[PDB]
Formats: C-alpha cells, sequence, structure tokens
RNA sequence: UAGCGGGCGUGGAUCCCUGGAUGUCCGAAUGGGGGAACCCGGCCGGCGGGAACGCCGGUCACCGCGCUUUUUGCGCGGGGGGAACCUGGGGAACUGAAACAUCUCAGUACCCAGAGGAGAGGAAAGAGAAAUCGACUCCCUGAGUAGCGGCGAGCGAAAGGGGACCAGCCUAAACCGUCCGGCUUGUCCGGGCGGGGUCGUGGGGCCCUCGGACACCGAAUCCCCAGCCUAGCCGAAGCUGUUGGGAAGCAGCGCCAGAGAGGGUGAAAGCCCCGUAGGCGAAAGGUGGGGGGAUAGGUGAGGGUACCCGAGUACCCCGUGGUUCGUGGAGCCAUGGGGGAAUCUGGGCGGACCACCGCCUAAGGCUAAGUACUCCGGGUGACCGAUAGCGCACCAGUACCGUGAGGGAAA
RNA sequence: GCCGACCCGCGAGGGCGGCUGGAGGUAAGGGAAGUGCGAAUGCCGGCAUGAGUAACGAUAAAGAGGGUGAGAAUCCCUCUCGCCGUAAGCCCAAGGGUUCCUACGCAAUGGUCGUCAGCGUAGGGUUAGGCGGGACCUAAGGUGAAGCCGAAAGGCGUAGCCGAA
RNA sequence: AACCCCCCGAAGCCAGGGAGCCAAGAAAAGCCUCUAAGCACAACCUGCGGGAACCCGUACCGCAAACCGACACAGGUGGGCGG
C-alpha cells in the first residue's frame, strides 16, 4: 500500500512551469499525510523530497439532462526534489 | 481463462508466500501506477491493461 | 439468465413477414432485446455516420435485427420446434424427428 | 420513589368529591391525584459502613430481618453501595 | 448506455442460488472529543534514515450478572432498529348529552418502557346452583338479554351451548447429608450446593408393615431422517394458398390435448415463440419431531405421628381501581394508609350479614397449539387505468416551501 | 374524434351515411355500481379580458470616431462630458459556495439590445512551523464519573471534559 | 534616478504610564518559583551542532447584481483605512 497515495501527475501549464525549478505536483490520495506523499514519492521515484505541498481541489458541478452532479473531491500535494534531482519519469 | 492459471501458481507463491502475497503484490500496484500514469497522459494505454491488474491484486490479496 | 430462446450463430428460416420463407445463418443474436440477425430485413440508413472518424460511414442498408421468434431453425426436414433430448451424458437438442 | 425490599411505586388514584345524603341520594365533582408510599430512610450496621435504605415504613422490619440474614454472610473489603447490592 | 478506446467466452465466460472474502467514514457508535460522516490520543507490534513526524495492524466506552484474593482481572450478556400487530406504566379534548358539571367520547388519541415471530393468558383459594363443570386463549351463540345509568344521553356483561386448539410442568416449607462463617463451641444459627417435596377424592415430611425389578409411560431438550425454502430442468401437436406493409385474418386439408390458463410475434395463433397440464431437481445454507431414536423426568397400598404446606400476606378498616356495578343492599379481584393472624379444629368463595350446605386451596415461577398483524414473497379480482390508482407508473418523499418540526408537487 | 338538411323515439337516446382514426369492441336477456354537473367566492389545467395599456426599479448624463461582428444606442478601444471620493474607493469578519481565469457560445436568464455577462460547454485556478483554527487555556453556558431527585421518558449536579472576537 | 532638508502631527506605540472618581471594575494555562513521590549514570537548566515540524482554511463576492429581503429589489448587514 504505497503507490496509492500517488494517484497520477497533474497535466497543467501551472505544473509544468515549476518542473523546470524542482516542483513536481500530482495528485495524491485524500486523506494523505504531508508525512506520507514523502515517504511515497520518495520510495517511487527514488528521489529525496525536502518539502512538500497539498491542497484540496473542491470538485467543480457539473450536470447533465436534468440530472444535476457534483464532481469527486481531489488533493494535490507537490513536491519539492532535493536540489539537482529530477524525476524523467515526469519529464515527458 | 486468466483466473486458474494464476491463482494457481498464486499459492505457488508459497516458497516464500504470505511474505511473497505481499512483494508480489506491491510489484503489482507500481505496475497499476505507472499505468495509470501512462493512462492520463494518454499517449500511452489501451484500457483493459487497467482493469486486469487491479483484479490480479483482489486475487493476490487473497 | 432465462433470457435464452430458440436458437444461436447457426441456420435458419424466416417465417417473418417482409421475409417471409427466406432462409440463413443467423450472424447474430441478443438476447436483451430478443432479436436474432441473419440476412432477412436489411434496410437502408441514410445517414453518414454517427462518430466524426472515418470520414464515409456508409448508407449501408445494414441488417435489421428481428424478432427472435419470427425464425425457425431447421434440418434434413426443414424448419422444427426444437426438442431437448439427453445422450449419456449431456444435452443435445434432437428436432421435430431428426438430430441436430 | 419505590424501590427496596418494599417493591412498591406510587401509584395514581382518583379523589371523588361528593355532595349529599345516603338516604336521599349522592352526588359529585371528580378528579385525578397521585398516592404515595409512607417511605423513610433506614440508617444501619451491617459488617463496617452504615448502609441506609429508602423504604415503606410498612417494611422497615423486612430491613432489620435481613440485617440479620447478613451476619452469615461473607463481606468485608469495602463494600458500602455493594453490600446492600448484596442483600438478599 | 449508445459512443470513443480496448477486452473476455464450450480450457464453459456473462448471469442466477449457497457459503466465504474484502468492507474507508458516520451512525447504538463504544479510546477521547465533536457542530453525524470530522478532530485528537494511551498501550503493544510494523513501515520510512526514523528519536522528533507520519502512516499501517491490533487493542482501550458504559452497565448488568457470574467467577476471582479487597483488587487487577476473565467470561457470558445488554445498548440500537423494526410497517402493523402485542403487553405494561401514564392518558386527553373536541364531541354526545340538542346548555352543562356526573356521565359520554375512551382507557380511545397520543407519550413512555418492554416483548417478538407474535404478544398476552394459562393448569382454579375458578365457575354458580346442576349433589354440575374442570387450564388458557380465538370464533359462533347466549344478548342488546342480566344489569349499569344526572334510571338522562348512553353503557353493557357472565355461566351455558356450538366450534378451533389441545398439555401439562418446576419449585418454597418440613426432613436428611454436606461445605463455608458468625460466634456466647451449641444436638445452633445463618448463608450456598445436593437429596427429598409439590397436592384438594387434601397433600407432603418423618416412623412402622407390604411384591417389584427385567413393569411400562415419556417430553416442550438433544440427535438422524423425510418433507419444504433459497438456482433450475423436461414438456405434446401445422403446412399450403390467399388479402395485406405485416397473418395469427379468410380458405383447404391435418394434428395435439392430464396441456383450449395467460402472454408475445408487423392484425385476430391450442399446433410459431414463452408458457400451460403432468413430472423431475440441491453440493451448499435455512427450515424441519412429520417419521425415528435417545436422554431429563415420572408412576404403589395401610397404619401412627400432628413436623410442613409460600407474611407485613390473609384478615379488618380508611382512600381508590377493575367488573355490567356511577356508593348502591355492594360482594368479588387489585392496592396507597393504619392495625395484623393461623398451617388443614388451617384458610378463601358461593353479591351486605348469620346459620346451614357446597366449591376451591392465596400470598413463588414456566408452558406449545388454536389468535393478532403485513415491512416482505406470491396468487386472485362483476379493483384503478395517468385530474384514476399509492403522495410517487416518470430519477419522489424528490423539486420547491419553511429557522425547524414539517409541508410536498408536476411530469 | 369531426359533419349531416336522412331515418326511428314524446324525450333522455338509438340508428345510417361521409371524413379522421388505426386495435380494439361486447347482441338478445339478466346482474352490479366510484353511473349523467352550469353554477358550490368549488378543485386541477388550459386559454381569454383589461391592452399593445401601467410599467421597464433612484433625475449622477451624455456625445462622437474607430474596431468587432449575420446583426450594435446597448460589446472592445479612443477622445470629450458627468457622478462618488468617512465613498459610490481599499482591507478584514460573517454568509455565500466556483460566482475566479481562460477558450468557445447566445436558446433561455439579463425588465430593451446583446457579439456582452455574474448565463450555457470545457479546461485551468486556492501551495503556510511563523496568518487563522486544531495536536494550548479558561468565560457564560453546556456536558457530567460521584451523588441527589423523578410513574417512564427525564431533572439537578461535584471532579473532570467541551465551550472564544 | 534622486532617495535631503524643514514643519504639522495622532484616538496608534512605549503600556502592566500618570491623576481623579465610585458604580469598585473575568477566569485558567503559558511563564517564574517551591518543594513531594521518584530519580541524582537520571533529570532539569544555557550554548552549539545535526535532525524533525503534522491536520483544516487560503479562489471569488463581501454596504452588495455573489450575504438577509420570492427579483441584477432605492431596504438591511460587525471591524480597519478613508488623501
Ligand atoms: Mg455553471
Ligand atoms: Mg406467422
Ligand atoms: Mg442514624
Ligand atoms: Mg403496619
Ligand atoms: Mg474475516
Ligand atoms: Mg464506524
Ligand atoms: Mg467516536
Ligand atoms: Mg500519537
Ligand atoms: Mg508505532
Ligand atoms: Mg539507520
Ligand atoms: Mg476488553
Ligand atoms: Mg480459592
Ligand atoms: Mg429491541
Ligand atoms: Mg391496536
Ligand atoms: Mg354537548
Ligand atoms: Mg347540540
Ligand atoms: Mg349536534
Ligand atoms: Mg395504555
Ligand atoms: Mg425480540
Ligand atoms: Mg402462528
Ligand atoms: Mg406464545
Ligand atoms: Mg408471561
Ligand atoms: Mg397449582
Ligand atoms: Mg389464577
Ligand atoms: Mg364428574
Ligand atoms: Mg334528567
Ligand atoms: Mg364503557
Ligand atoms: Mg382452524
Ligand atoms: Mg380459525
Ligand atoms: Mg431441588
Ligand atoms: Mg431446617
Ligand atoms: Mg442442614
Ligand atoms: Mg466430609
Ligand atoms: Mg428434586
Ligand atoms: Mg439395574
Ligand atoms: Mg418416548
Ligand atoms: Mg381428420
Ligand atoms: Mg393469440
Ligand atoms: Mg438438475
Ligand atoms: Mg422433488
Ligand atoms: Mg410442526
Ligand atoms: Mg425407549
Ligand atoms: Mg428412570
Ligand atoms: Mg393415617
Ligand atoms: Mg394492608
Ligand atoms: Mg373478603
Ligand atoms: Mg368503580
Ligand atoms: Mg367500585
Ligand atoms: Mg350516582
Ligand atoms: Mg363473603
Ligand atoms: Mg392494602
Ligand atoms: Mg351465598
Ligand atoms: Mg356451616
Ligand atoms: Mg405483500
Ligand atoms: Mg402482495
Ligand atoms: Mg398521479
Ligand atoms: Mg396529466
Ligand atoms: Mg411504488
Ligand atoms: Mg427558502
Ligand atoms: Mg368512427
Ligand atoms: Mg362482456
Ligand atoms: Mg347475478
Ligand atoms: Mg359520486
Ligand atoms: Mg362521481
Ligand atoms: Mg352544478
Ligand atoms: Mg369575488
Ligand atoms: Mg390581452
Ligand atoms: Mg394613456
Ligand atoms: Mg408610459
Ligand atoms: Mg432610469
Ligand atoms: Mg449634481
Ligand atoms: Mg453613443
Ligand atoms: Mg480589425
Ligand atoms: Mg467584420
Ligand atoms: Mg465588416
Ligand atoms: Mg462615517
Ligand atoms: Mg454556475
Ligand atoms: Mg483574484
Ligand atoms: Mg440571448
Ligand atoms: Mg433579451
Ligand atoms: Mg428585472
Ligand atoms: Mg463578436
Ligand atoms: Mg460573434
Ligand atoms: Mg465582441
Ligand atoms: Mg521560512
Ligand atoms: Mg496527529
Ligand atoms: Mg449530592
Ligand atoms: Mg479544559
Ligand atoms: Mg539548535
Ligand atoms: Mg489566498
Ligand atoms: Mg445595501
Ligand atoms: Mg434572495
Ligand atoms: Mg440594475
Ligand atoms: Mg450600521
Ligand atoms: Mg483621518
Amino acid at each position: 500500500t504505497a503507490y496509492d497515495v500517488i494517484l497520477a501527475p497533474v497535466l497543467s501549464e501551472k505544473a509544468y512551469a515549476g518542473f523546470a525549478e524542482g516542483k513536481y505536483t500530482f495528485w495524491v490520495h485524500p486523506k494523505a499525510t504531508k508525512t506520507e506523499i514523502k515517504n511515497a514519492v520518495e520510495t517511487a521515484f527514488k528521489v529525496k523530497v525536502v518539502k512538500v505541498n497539498t491542497l484540496h481541489v473542491r470538485g467543480k458541478k457539473k450536470r447533465l439532462g436534468r440530472y444535476l452532479g457534483k464532481r469527486p473531491d481531489r488533493k494535490k500535494a507537490i513536491v519539492q526534489v532535493a536540489p539537482g534531482q529530477k524525476i524523467e519519469a515526469l519529464e515527458g | 481463462m486468466k483466473l486458474s492459471e494464476v491463482r494457481k501458481q498464486l499459492e505457488e507463491a508459497r516458497k516464500l508466500s504470505p511474505v511473497e502475497l505481499e512483494k508480489l503484490v506491491r510489484e503489482k500496484k507500481r505496475e497499476l501506477m505507472e499505468l495509470r500514469f501512462q493512462a492520463s497522459i494518454g499517449q500511452l494505454s489501451q484500457n483493459h491493461k487497467i482493469r486486469d491488474l487491479k483484479r490480479q491484486i483482489a486475487r493476490l490479496l487473497t | 439468465r432465462v433470457k435464452m430462446h430458440v436458437k444461436k450463430g447457426d441456420t435458419v428460416l424466416v417465417a417473418s413477414g417482409k421475409y417471409k420463407g427466406r432462409v440463413g445463418k443467423v450472424k447474430e443474436v441478443l438476447p436483451k432485446k430478443y432479436a436474432v440477425i441473419v440476412e432477412g430485413v436489411n434496410i437502408v440508413k441514410k445517414a453518414v455516420r454517427v462518430s466524426p472518424k472515418y470520414p464515409q460511414g456508409g448508407f449501408i442498408e445494414k441488417e435489421a435485427p428481428l424478432h427472435a421468434s419470427k425464425v425457425r431453425p431447421i434440418c434434413p426436414a426443414c424448419g422444427k420446434p426444437t426438442r431437448v433430448r439427453k445422450k449419456f451424458l449431456e444435452n443435445g437438442k434432437k428436432i421435430r424427428v431428426c438430430a441436430k | 420513589s419505590g424501590k427496596r425490599p418494599i417493591v412498591a411505586n406510587s401509584i395514581q388514584r382518583r379523589g371523588k368529591a361528593k355532595r349529599e345524603g345516603g338516604v336521599g341520594k349522592k352526588t359529585t365533582g371528580i378528579s385525578k391525584r397521585r398516592q404515595y408510599p409512607n417511605l423513610q430512610k433506614v440508617r444501619v450496621r451491617v459488617a463496617g459502613q452504615e448502609i441506609t435504605f429508602r423504604v415503606a415504613a410498612s417494611h422497615i422490619p423486612k430491613v432489620y430481618e435481613l440485617v440479620e440474614r447478613a451476619k452469615g454472610l461473607r463481606l468485608e473489603g469495602l463494600s458500602p453501595k455493594e453490600i446492600k447490592k448484596e442483600l438478599l
């Protein structure tokens, strides 16, 4: 149970913005600590994280026909990898 | 058919076994993640690879 | 379950309506609708196509599924009710008097 | 309230005022009302501890009789409420 | 639920029944908190470099009963929910009386606690007039009778008779053995366990005399089975013309029937399809004395003895409730206050009371069936057919409306 | 269902014909009822009248050139003009809950118009040891082991616990 | 780029300032101190070095067309700045 905190990378000009610097932001699992997003991405991309930042993404409400919706909630965490390091895995 | 084969071989995970029920699972999951990363970027996934994996793991998790 | 019936991928006569008489391989059976496909009702869809991909998609006079009841299965003597008979082990379907 | 050897709730029963002969007729004014257990505290010795006892005057005795029963009863080791539980 | 993108199935996929697994968070909600679905911990393990940080597995609420050396502990149980039914505690008013107060509405509405596939009640201290009946509950009847009643409005039994169902048991006390502790060491006193005992033609204890074991009776408990429930499966007999967009219509000649219920198929089908009659089926779970077996238990006659036979109880009086009974000649049952017995030369009842005669054995408990209901499944309708029928045939207890309880559509 | 100048009936009705409709209907003779509506300031729905009428929600106020666009008084730009300026500007808190930013778009919403929008579709967007709150404290108050009281439900209540601008 | 002089100047700051008055003006933790049990190889205290530091909010509106008023309603809405 570890490739479970990491969900998928966030893909957005703004996400990319910080690849250049040391900053990889991705969708984590909503109940994850920063203490865990850490030991997670650490044992997952074989880097050292010096800094995790998080924020919830209250899910917007879409709709269709009369049927009135509500998209699921989320939690970007954004990791600042030890100096110099990188994650080719993401740098496409 | 995918069942019979794997599951039999899966108690066959009994050299080391629960330890391996486990080890295997861990590896299985990294695959799922690698797989849904490929999934999200689009230009690297073809579907059921996903389902099939998740369920390996439900079985593995047994 | 239960949704099962008359035939399956095989050979069949159509005692229907438009194609009363015609005989053919049932290239299709969908039970959720209760409808088979032979080469009977095959009407014309003026339609370009639904999905933009593959620019052109066909006026194709494709095979319009049938009420699975208007077709009957068939052997040496053509078109028979089906009987079910048990071998020495299993279940094979003899016909109005023949077999298969 | 009620409990103890006693076992007697307060019951409610109506008090009906009448105006009359007996020897010409006899008439009224009825109306409900509560009717209580005469009920008193019974402090009492019993092993160590003073144990006490909300109970019906009518049954004060049964307590004393039940203090007796308990001479022939094994108890000490700090049990003030518990003693009472033990009685009967 | 089409589509985009991909897969799986006679190496029996989907799917249906059965058992298992997993089962975040909240909710009795139980480690603590809290503004339900959030927050914060202690302990023992584990994870990361891991002490600080975080996460993962386990565990920690409270109450009652039992066991345990006070205790710390250990086990068994409780908590919350449920359409209606049921039982106990509490309990109205409109209204009726053509005002109204007794009375009525009604022990209804409701609130509360509890019970459960039911619940209650239940083996006579009974009935009530026959030297009769013989637990309880339910239906018919008795009977709108007997009675109750500002004898107004109204209310309104029982016994008996016909039915359904059918079943009877355990104990307390004397008496004996025991173990424990209290002490004034006593042939005792008390508590616990065992035995013994369970009734009204009175019964039991104890003491004498006698034939009972191999007698037979036998569960409401337990064991096996049948049967049933939860998936299923088999199932008879038709083809050609013909009008038609379409036959199942019309026509011609056939056949089936333990099946001519019903549904569908391009319209109007026994023979096309699904069924129907008839008949078959369970590895697994549930049910199951209906059949069988076993165990717990149970069963004798006479004589003497006067030891025992359920206490703040009977009983009496005061205050009330129940009953057909509204204080009435007012018993019976129940009980808040006061006084307060006896153990069969005992007690209770038979409508004040007394005498006679007769009935029954209070003050401990348990007991199936017959009965009630309908959230649930099915079957049927001189039941509805979208302003009807459930509020809802439709994504409805929704939208919307209200702080909230709550109201509540349309389609 | 629509039409009829025909037929029968005292009448409520029935019949016949034509057109629509497109899958049910139900003699003679009987049976049973949710059985006949014009009114209930009736209930539900539809649609009228008033009437192209009153209004278009502060009398702070406009004008022009250019652009966009099928279409501009009404959108963008420019210049001129006017109004607020202890506000009609700016930052907190509450409540609100994606209304933020882009891109495409105008059926409806916008009291006119709309190319615009706070509107429709889609994608993005909210980063904290140090700000605020919690792993701190206590207030009224609440809860509440003990304890007290109450037919039941429950009431009061110590320690403690919860509770903050 | 310059970033300098002079003046006005708070109700804010120093803050637990001062004076007068009567109506006589929260608690608890932090913090400091005292010791008890217990420990004195601990443990507290100061410095330095290395390490560790979670959870929730954070958009936007906010005297209003985004809150309360069925409405882009002349109403209503606490605090700060307000040349
Ligand atoms: Mg929207
Ligand atoms: Mg046909
Ligand atoms: Mg005293
Ligand atoms: Mg007395
Ligand atoms: Mg398990
Ligand atoms: Mg839970
Ligand atoms: Mg909790
Ligand atoms: Mg912790
Ligand atoms: Mg740990
Ligand atoms: Mg190490
Ligand atoms: Mg425990
Ligand atoms: Mg011992
Ligand atoms: Mg319950
Ligand atoms: Mg009832
Ligand atoms: Mg009246
Ligand atoms: Mg009247
Ligand atoms: Mg009247
Ligand atoms: Mg009651
Ligand atoms: Mg129950
Ligand atoms: Mg029954
Ligand atoms: Mg019962
Ligand atoms: Mg009972
Ligand atoms: Mg008896
Ligand atoms: Mg009785
Ligand atoms: Mg007799
Ligand atoms: Mg009168
Ligand atoms: Mg009455
Ligand atoms: Mg019967
Ligand atoms: Mg019956
Ligand atoms: Mg015994
Ligand atoms: Mg004795
Ligand atoms: Mg003895
Ligand atoms: Mg001995
Ligand atoms: Mg015995
Ligand atoms: Mg023997
Ligand atoms: Mg037997
Ligand atoms: Mg013939
Ligand atoms: Mg038919
Ligand atoms: Mg079978
Ligand atoms: Mg069978
Ligand atoms: Mg039976
Ligand atoms: Mg036997
Ligand atoms: Mg025996
Ligand atoms: Mg004798
Ligand atoms: Mg008395
Ligand atoms: Mg008497
Ligand atoms: Mg009375
Ligand atoms: Mg009376
Ligand atoms: Mg009277
Ligand atoms: Mg008498
Ligand atoms: Mg009494
Ligand atoms: Mg008499
Ligand atoms: Mg006599
Ligand atoms: Mg039903
Ligand atoms: Mg039903
Ligand atoms: Mg309706
Ligand atoms: Mg309608
Ligand atoms: Mg329904
Ligand atoms: Mg509202
Ligand atoms: Mg017609
Ligand atoms: Mg008919
Ligand atoms: Mg009839
Ligand atoms: Mg009517
Ligand atoms: Mg009507
Ligand atoms: Mg009318
Ligand atoms: Mg009017
Ligand atoms: Mg008009
Ligand atoms: Mg005018
Ligand atoms: Mg005008
Ligand atoms: Mg104006
Ligand atoms: Mg002016
Ligand atoms: Mg202009
Ligand atoms: Mg241009
Ligand atoms: Mg242009
Ligand atoms: Mg142009
Ligand atoms: Mg001002
Ligand atoms: Mg929106
Ligand atoms: Mg902004
Ligand atoms: Mg528009
Ligand atoms: Mg407009
Ligand atoms: Mg408007
Ligand atoms: Mg434009
Ligand atoms: Mg345009
Ligand atoms: Mg434009
Ligand atoms: Mg910093
Ligand atoms: Mg924490
Ligand atoms: Mg007290
Ligand atoms: Mg506190
Ligand atoms: Mg340091
Ligand atoms: Mg911000
Ligand atoms: Mg305003
Ligand atoms: Mg509003
Ligand atoms: Mg406006
Ligand atoms: Mg103001
Ligand atoms: Mg100023």
